[PDB]
């Protein structure tokens, strides 16, 4: 079945470094290095084999006709207004980017405003942040090239869709926020760095400033708004308050939900922002997080998780602002998340809550927090919403696992608020009546119940024939709820197979409790509670290992990675996404040190004995029984990924490939691809993405041996 | 954004 030969990977064996008493041999730190002759010419050997392997059975081409086919509908994002106008993102079906349009009312014809898809051959350049000005008569916009986290800021005038000639660069990881005079834009900058900065460097990101462009002139002319030279990780993003009279600070240091919030009355500058600007310090720990709702006057709505770790609203007045004097507007919940918040119409507030990892959306009064509304949804995800304090109205999106998903529209100056379909789309192919969706509950290691949603054709029996796709993140407080996915139901309907999505610990579906069970020393909880997920799969028949698939990416590509050197039985195929493989390294390259807060860091003796257990780049080995072997595993990677510096993949494929693959019962292949012009995967065209799924399923197909299924 |  393993028709090439793995290639030469030097090995450097003098490369020891000393962790707190632990010598630790990395023979591949030389792939560290992108620019290298040596790491250029390792990557191109592998995709020289990886490529004709994934492409050999005509399965790759049928999965990508199927997808190209089924995946060519109409995307509409919300509508939003902006001043006088009306915009709304649509792809017609297989745009690389969607399209940016406008009107000029509900009811009038619609132009393009933005189409990315002009500014490169193969929809490389996107979209990533915008803001227009208060008035919505100026329009900011940020592009990435390559998928790169890097962004050049550009901007417009709203009437005519004109090009103006502010530039902005180095913007990375930015606020995007116009003070309500029009005068200028908060954003965020990175100090000048030897080297490139175009996403193929690993250089780490320090210093990050807050600046503010004044509309109409050069960045050099810029104003320095906040710096924290003494504490190079800090971040500070700025917002405007929906009165335009304070500019909102949230600074953060890592990925923990906290924040730091100061404030500035823009109107106690003495002579408009000109240098360092007068912040009160509110809150100036990191001990909760405190994200901005609406205000009237002095008094202040957060949603907070500050004694809350489902989240709650709290009212801080500015002028009594010591925490004993906080209101609670609306209490937390015993066990349902408090997502996201928005204030519209003035006076209302708009809840979203995770409920056994499923949205529920509300009405709430903002002077006393009263429920008024209950938005009626099916089992699935909130995935889009509109609607500012000034707005009378709201749009908000709905998606599931097995339908595209509809925008409702609701007018809230209406006596009774009553959402109406805005827009919907059908698949045709795929009938959503065809499939079920079940979540149920299953015991981890410790007891702990953990939800698992699973998705297959209606009527099969669990006799253990099926292949399986079970899909995980653990991290991050991020809650995987579920999406409609074409290239999963393909799986479903043309490979026969089962999905699976297992809502383990570390994630965010229970609140900042079910994060800290998966982070820090209890990381391997995350890893247990994905393989007890595929445990229970095989027990209740859904499938067996041999014809089990996971996947996961970034944090998710630690976790798969991790449960393949852990319990290499229990899986047939492994596909890792853009993954974070050296965990005793992660925090030296580009924005890595921000991860530290789920992981811990290398620097710390207690953090490195809870790592090296765990870390897939350093956890390779032979299984010990002759019967069984690695699964056979695919790592994507891009060169441009600068979330995961590539070098991740690198290390740990070379590493798979010499102690697994040189062994004689290993038959299962171990390969990595790496894309070009691509990156961490935000923004990616249209057309890589089906590359992408097209490549993964005609990876499981091979290794599986599955039958297309017309 | 910037979790991996």
């Amino acid at each position: 079945m393993l028709s090439f030969q793995y290639p030469d990977v030097y090995r450097d064996e003098t490369a020891i470094q000393d962790y707190h008493g632990h010598k630790v041999c990395d023979p591949y730190a030389w792939l560290e290095d992108p620019d290298s002759e040596q790491t250029k010419a390792f990557v191109e050997a592998q995709n020289k084999i990886t490529v004709p392997f994934l492409e050999q059975c005509p399965i790759r081409g049928l999965y990508k006709e199927r997808m190209t086919e089924l995946y060519d509908y109409p995307k509409y994002s919300c509508h939003f207004k902006k001043g006088k106008r009306y915009f709304y993102f649509y792809n017609t079906g297989l745009q690389n980017q969607r399209v940016l349009y406008v009107q000029d009312s509900l009811e009038g014809e619609a132009r393009v405003f933005l189409d990315p898809n002009i500014l490169s051959d193969d929809g490389t350049v996107a979209l990533r942040g915008y803001a227009f000005s208060e008035d919505g008569e100026y329009f900011a916009y940020g592009l990435s090239a390559s998928g790169s986290d890097w962004v050049t800021i550009k901007f417009m005038k709203v009437d005519g869709a004109k090009e103006l000639p502010d530039v902005l660069e180095r913007v990375k990881f930015s606020c995007m926020a116009w003070t309500h005079d029009g005068k200028g834009m908060f954003y965020n900058a990175y100090p000048q760095q030897d080297g490139k900065s175009d996403g193929t460097e690993t250089s780490t990101n320090l210093h990050q400033k807050l600046y503010y462009h004044v509309l109409g002139t050069d960045q050099s002319e810029d104003i320095l708004c906040a710096e924290f030279p003494d504490e190079p990780k800090w971040m500070g993003g700025a917002e405007l308050s929906d009165d335009g009279r304070y500019v909102l600070l949230s600074i953060r240091e890592g990925c923990d939900p906290v924040n730091r919030l100061w404030y500035c009355d823009l109107q106690q500058e003495s002579n408009g922002i000109t240098g360092i600007l007068k912040w009160v310090k509110l809150i100036d720990n990191f001990e909760g997080e405190y994200d901005y709702v609406t205000n009237e006057g002095t008094v202040f709505t957060f949603k907070t998780n500050r004694h809350s770790p489902n989240y709650r609203l709290i009212n801080i007045d500015f002028t009594d602002p010591e925490e004993s004097k906080w209101k609670v507007l609306v209490p937390e919940h015993e066990k349902d998340v408090l997502e996201w918040v928005a204030c519209v119409r003035s006076n209302f507030l708009v809840l979203c809550y995770l409920h056994d990892v499923k949205n529920t959306l509300q009405l709430h009064d903002l002077a006393t927090g009263a429920l008024l509304k209950i938005f009626p949804l099916e089992v699935g995800s909130v995935v889009g919403y509109s609607g500012q304090k000034k707005d009378t109205e709201i749009f908000y999106q709905f998606t599931s696992f097995l339908s595209p998903g509809i925008i409702y529209h609701c007018d809230l100056t209406k006596e009774e608020l009553e959402p109406r379909v805005f827009r919907e789309v059908t698949v045709k192919g795929i009938d959503a009546s065809d499939y079920q969706t079940v979540q149920i509950f299953y015991p981890s290691k410790d007891g702990t119940k953990i939800p698992m949603f699973i998705v297959h054709k209606k009527g099969i029996k669990l006799d253990g024939s099926h292949p399986a796709f079970l899909y995980g993140y653990g991290g991050f407080n991020i809650s995987i709820t579920p999406n409609y996915s074409v290239s999963r139901l393909i799986f479903v309907r043309h490979m026969g197979g089962v999905l699976a999505v297992a809502n383990i610990r570390g994630g965010g579906e229970y609140g900042e409790t079910w994060h800290k069970g998966g982070i820090l020393a209890n990381k391997q909880n995350c890893f247990d509670d994905f393989q007890c997920a595929a445990e229970y799969l095989i027990k209740e028949g859904y499938t067996s290992p041999k014809r089990l698939t996971i996947n996961g990416g970034a944090n998710g590509g630690l976790l798969v990675a991790t449960c393949a050197n852990q319990r290499p039985d229990l899986f047939g195929c492994v596909i890792a996404q853009v993954g974070v493989m050296d965990m005793l390294k992660f925090h030296k390259y580009t924005i890595g040190h921000a991860w530290t807060t789920d992981y811990g860091c290398s620097d710390s003796k207690q953090h490195f004995e809870w790592l090296i257990k765990y870390s897939p780049l350093h956890n390779v080995k032979l299984p010990e029984a002759d019967d069984i072997q690695y699964p056979s595993m695919l790592l994507l990677t891009a060169d441009h990924d600068d979330r995961v510096v590539p070098l991740h993949s690198l290390k740990f494929i070379a590493t798979l490939q010499y102690i697994v693959g040189r062994s004689r019962k290993q038959n299962n292949p171990l390969l990595i691809h790496v894309d070009t012009k691509a990156g961490h995967g935000a923004g990616k065209p249209t057309a890589k993405v089906i590359e992408e799924v097209s490549d993964m399923f005609a990876f499981i197909a091979r290794c599986l041996n599955i039958d297309w299924i017309p | 954004g910037f979790e991996p």
